[PDB]
């Protein structure tokens, strides 16, 4: 389960920084490069934190375009989404009824930006914090029609 | 009547601030070892406006 | 006499820079952090660059106190100081009649501030330059009391 995995985020992960020190993460998907806006900071690249960004705080979200240089080297996506088992970052995560579990408290604060996939390869969705369950978590994430983009929040939660 | 009283406002005041500015001091250095030490054992001096 | 020694270092030594060029070194001691402010530079630390100092040329030290992320990693300390040998980054050093010694020249000039120990584990107290002797050197440290802190410096020294 982790051997197919291991790979990808070595090829698609930076993350921001803020006074020398990091506290989030960031994606390179498709063709528009990703950021969760809800943490402060700079990119840890030279060039590209010279972008243009626009910016909606309605889903407190953030992109750009890549530039022609490493635009070979995101990820594959897609979404069609049958409920069972996918992966991620610290295991093995489950899904169904609109709902993504995993168990207690292997999340921390300080985590976002985790992206999440199938088995067969392509990337699906993207984590922004937590939620108290007693046993088995909730999540909190941003997804995709067909066509659009979604939120979805479920009650009682913390912004990580 | 200016003459005079300008220059008795200006030797009064720097006295006022020569008086001030040494005592501080002096407060600077009868404090600052204490500052070093890992260790806040300050002594009941408190006439000094300890921290 | 080096099995107990070497894992503190690593754990407690940052040092200076000024223009990429490493000079000094830095300490990192209870609840302040420890910095000889004979040399000029900058700490090689992204974030704790930006605190206050509180100077007196009259000693030639300089402290902070450390933010509450990294305080659990100072070492331990004590001012009870019998006789007897000690030890430090080159070997062991002998102490008698409020005088330090250690055989010739294995000390260089941009070495300040390098810490000793005893055997039983608490650091002790802090170098700063050197002096000739024909055999055995002297030295040229600042220490504690049960209360206070205290130059030492004997005659025909050179400030490293």
């Amino acid at each position: 389960r982790e051997r197919m995995c291991m790979k990808i985020e070595h090829d698609c992960i930076f993350e921001v920084k803020h006074e020398g020190k990091v506290t989030g993460y960031a994606c390179l998907v498709g063709d528009k490069v990703m950021k969760p806006a809800h943490v402060p900071g700079v990119i840890d690249n030279a060039d590209l934190a010279r972008l243009s960004y626009k910016k909606s705080s309605k889903y407190d979200l953030e992109c750009a375009q890549i530039p022609v240089a490493m635009k070979s080297d995101a990820s594959k996506y897609t979404h069609e989404k049958p409920e069972g088992h996918y992966n991620w970052h610290y295991g093995a995560v489950q899904y169904t009824g609109g709902r993504f579990t995993v168990p207690t408290g292997v999340g921390k604060p300080g985590d976002s930006g985790r992206p999440i996939f199938d088995n067969k390869g392509p990337v699906v969705a993207i984590v922004l914090g937590g939620a108290n369950e007693g046993t088995r978590t909730a999540l909190s994430v941003v997804t995709w029609n067909k066509d659009m983009v979604t939120k979805i929040t479920p009650e009682g939660t913390v912004e990580w | 009547t200016i003459v005079v009283v300008i220059r008795v406002s200006v030797v009064v005041l720097l006295s006022f601030a020569a008086s001030v500015y040494m005592c501080v001091v002096a407060r600077t250095k009868c404090l600052t070892p204490y500052a070093l030490t890992p260790g806040a054992v300050v002594p009941v001096t408190i006439g000094v406006l300890c921290c």
